[PDB]
């Protein structure tokens, strides 16, 4: 599946206290700046 | 710490880890070092936890 959000606020310590994180993988960003930063838009691809 | 747990001391990690707990430094050399003390060394010596 696939989302894309624009247009909104995201309350990310909220949503990082119902996961666990075993390793995570970033190219020319990091999650600081997502925890941080703001951005045109944003697409989540999640699947199992 | 444990293992399942690691990838909060990684860099760029949202963790509370490392913006309340260990906030590691980068201008001088360092290496990070996941090792586990097993039980019979822990019994050897008086290491517990
Ligand atoms: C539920 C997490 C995945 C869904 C995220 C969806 C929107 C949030 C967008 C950007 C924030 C991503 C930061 C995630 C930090 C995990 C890495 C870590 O610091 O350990």
């Amino acid at each position: 599946s696939r989302r894309v959000f624009t247009n909104c606020n995201y309350n990310l310590t909220k949503l990082l206290s119902l996961v666990q994180v075993d390793e995570f993988v970033c190219h020319k960003t990091t999650p600081e700046a997502l925890a941080t930063g703001c951005y045109s838009s944003l697409t989540v691809d999640w699947f199992a | 710490l444990p293992f399942s747990m690691k990838s909060t001391l990684a860099i760029g990690s949202a963790e509370a880890i490392s913006m309340f707990n260990y906030n590691q430094d980068y201008s001088n050399p360092t290496c990070r070092i996941h090792a586990a003390v097993t039980a019979n060394v822990s019994t050897a010596l008086n290491f517990t936890a």
